């Protein structure tokens, strides 16, 4: 590998994967002083949840069984993205449809944050999460009310809803990050029927962020080196067939976005053509990545022994 | 696949009401075993003609097709029948999914073989791993 | 970020195969005792190495390659159109004929 | 593990008694690789005498196939119906290792079959 | 012929029947097949070849 891969890993220095784990205090102070989310309202669109935070939240949600559980999530912000670096449980007692956090959670919050600041946890609380055991991931009326209350005073705040029952029964995590609109502000204007069917009655009162996950380099190495079923599943992952339907849906809404961009460019100020081009480049890049994986597998397995 | 010669000792112990012919010359016993044979034969074949299907099940050409179409439409077996050329297609693999399955099996054999290597001569395996750096 | 994961998986497979080959060579030479079952399983592993080299597989692989090529073409066209719009917009305000 | 049973009973026997055990090995179902049995006093001294025919038969069952048996049918001893089925099964295994899509023409010629239906029953 | 094809309310509606049952038999029969002979359908429906094509 010599010079080629010597600086390509450089374990002495944090890689580009571990960049997000560094906390810049000055940048955080500058962004919270500027308050760019006050002018717009659909500002934050992405929620990046760390692997450990997602694992802890999922395990807490499942530990409650059929009873609701809740906790807080630490993190920061960067541009239009809300990054969640950790999560921590609350000592609350709830029923299958109601969790209150009466008097032991509020002392635990402050005491746990004070304890965490002692051992080098520079992040502050960024959100609150609770579980919906068996009725989807959505914001109820009181959930919307408390989200408004948290957002109006503690400005950066995202509500995460988990569903342990569907997570277990489907094999994939069911999670959703949401943000709400101010009281009596922004009433913007087959869709409504399904929208009220899967969301609550307050469909227009809150919006859903796009949830993505990340992990560090050490986490990636430990995970891929944990079991033998992780490199076997990489050499036979077979993309372009596991998620072909997602690709077709992306092409469809790409076509809709291209039509909108064509309509806009013929004559609020968003430059839709650039976003459509970015989406097209992204989906084409996933397609080419899948083809590269197939080519590598063919060269590795088929082209051996005549 | 159960042939008709190992069931003679089973039909003797059956209760008298279970040995009732269905007015077609075939008893109850050699109707469930026919359906079982056909369902098991769909796990060894990708397609089979009517004449050959009626060679291991008796029922040469006219009743094997009727039973085969009867098992389908009831959620009992997967397949479709091409009556023009007389062939029943059970399950066809799509090449590329088979390629990934065989890759998974090949990697499984690699892991299992190395497991026996480290289980038979553990002292040699440790020396080999350290020497892999050099 | 993707080729590195592929590289790590291939490196793990390469390490396993290298260790198996080293054991086979040691059995050939004499350092380790002759284990018939292990060598039989190694022979079976070697006999399966040309994985699915049939003509139908080749046709399906070519179909997949052509589909990805067309998906790349439609989208290379989109990027070129976006750059074209950008250049036209930048050119209009400079060489305006008013 | 079944071959290990015959191996221990064959650790000391020699002559006609040992050769009888060889026939039982080829007749026992589930014994398809005779690897450990072939590294015993058999190969050490069995190439001389009237029992050398069975030694050639054991080598044929471990490395050879059914076509390799027709060519030297005169030298090799007769085979019972149970033993012939095992030999035909190993012929299919050998063809499977070379190619993963075996045509019916190759199987019919090698196994000396004439009816397509009875070939599929064997497979 | 003395209890069914006597009143006008059953004899007139006996043609809507003897066709719904034949249609449902036809649908279930052709479920597993992909290429099926029309004369074969005629035997299973006890009607001539011409009427099977019309159905």
């Amino acid at each position: 590998a010599q010079k080629t891969w010597e600086l390509a890993n450089n374990m002495q220095e944090a890689q580009s994967i571990d960049e997000i784990y560094k906390y810049d205090k000055k940048q955080q102070q500058e962004i919270l002083a500027a308050k760019p989310w006050t002018k717009d309202h659909h500002y934050f669109k992405y929620c990046k949840i760390s692997a450990l935070a997602l694992l802890k939240m999922v395990m807490h949600a499942r530990s409650g069984g059929n009873l609701a559980v809740m906790g807080l999530m630490l993190g920061k912000v960067d541009g239009e993205t809300m990054i969640i670096m950790d999560s921590f449980a609350l000592p609350v007692e709830g029923t299958e449809t109601r969790v209150n956090a009466q008097a032991a959670a509020y002392e635990y919050m402050a005491a746990y944050i004070e304890n965490a600041k002692q051992v080098g946890r520079l992040e502050n609380a960024i959100g609150w999460y609770h579980s919906h055991p068996g009725y989807g991931c959505w914001l109820s009326g009181i959930n919307v009310s408390t989200q408004m209350l948290n957002q109006q005073f503690q400005e950066p705040f995202v509500a995460v809803v988990i569903d342990p029952t569907r997570t277990i029964s489907a094999g994939k995590v069911n999670l959703g990050a949401f943000r709400t609109y101010p009281k009596g502000y922004k009433p913007p204007d087959t869709i409504p029927l399904n929208k009220i069917e899967d969301f609550g009655v307050h469909c227009k009162q809150y919006y859903a962020l796009e949830v993505s996950y990340f992990k560090s380099s050490l986490d990636r190495k430990l995970l891929e080196l944990l079991w033998n079923k992780y490199w076997v599943n990489t050499l036979s992952s077979s993309s372009l067939l596991t998620n072909a339907d997602y690709t077709t849906g992306q092409v469809f809404d790409l076509s809709e976005k291209l039509e909108q961009s064509e309509a806009q460019l013929g004559r609020k100020s968003e430059d839709k053509l650039a976003k459509a081009t970015r989406d097209s480049c992204k989906t084409t890049i996933e397609a080419i990545h899948g083809l590269m994986s197939q080519v590598i597998k063919d060269k590795l397995f088929n082209q051996i022994n005549i | 696949i159960i042939r008709g010669n190992q069931l003679q000792e089973f039909a003797a112990m059956l209760m008298p009401h279970q040995k009732a012919t269905t007015a077609d010359g075939s008893s109850i016993l050699d109707r469930a075993v026919i359906e079982h044979n056909l369902l098991s034969a769909s796990k060894l074949y990708n397609n089979i003609t009517f004449e050959e299907l009626g060679a291991l099940l008796e029922i040469p050409a006219a009743k094997a097709e009727k039973i085969a179409s009867q098992m389908i439409t009831e959620g009992r077996m997967n397949g479709f029948i091409d009556q023009i050329d007389g062939i029943v297609h059970f399950e066809t693999r799509e090449a590329l999914p088979t390629w990934d399955k065989q890759i998974q099996s090949l990697c499984f054999q690699v892991n299992n073989l190395l497991e026996k290597i480290s289980q038979t001569a553990p002292e040699w395996t440790a020396q080999a791993m350290e020497a892999q750096m050099a | 970020e993707h080729l590195i994961a592929q590289h790590s998986a291939i490196k793990m497979l390469h390490s396993r195969v290298k260790l198996i080959l080293e054991y086979v060579k040691a059995s050939e030479a004499g350092e380790v005792p002759f284990n018939h079952e292990i060598l039989r399983e190694a022979y079976a592993l070697c006999h399966c190495l040309p994985v699915l080299s049939t003509d139908k597989f080749k046709t399906d692989f070519y179909d997949q390659c052509n589909d990805v090529g067309l998906m790349a073409y439609l989208g290379t066209i989109t990027k070129t159109c976006n750059t074209m719009n950008q250049f036209v917009n930048k050119f209009n305000v400079l060489y305006d004929r008013q | 593990n079944l071959l290990e049973q015959f191996i221990l009973l064959a650790k000391g026997t020699s002559g006609s008694a040992l050769t009888a055990l060889i026939s039982q090995v080829l007749e026992a179902p589930g014994v398809y690789v005779f690897g450990e049995l072939l590294e015993l006093a058999n190969v050490q001294e069995l190439a001389e005498g009237a029992n050398a025919a069975y030694l050639q038969l054991l080598n044929l069952f471990a490395y050879g196939t059914y076509p390799d048996y027709i060519a030297n049918k005169e030298s090799l001893p007769e085979l019972s119906t149970a033993q012939q089925n095992k030999l035909k099964h190993l012929t299919i295994v050998s063809l499977a290792s070379r190619m993963k899509c075996i045509p019916y023409s190759v199987l019919l010629k090698d196994l000396e079959m004439r009816n397509l239906r009875e070939l599929e029953d064997l497979i | 012929h003395s209890n069914i094809m006597d009143d006008p309310f059953i004899r007139e509606h006996i043609e809507e029947l003897l066709r719904n049952i034949r249609t449902q038999v036809l649908i279930k029969l052709i479920k597993p097949y992909t290429r099926i002979h029309i004369p074969f359908i005629s035997k299973e429906l006890n009607i001539d070849v011409a009427d099977v094509e019309s159905l």
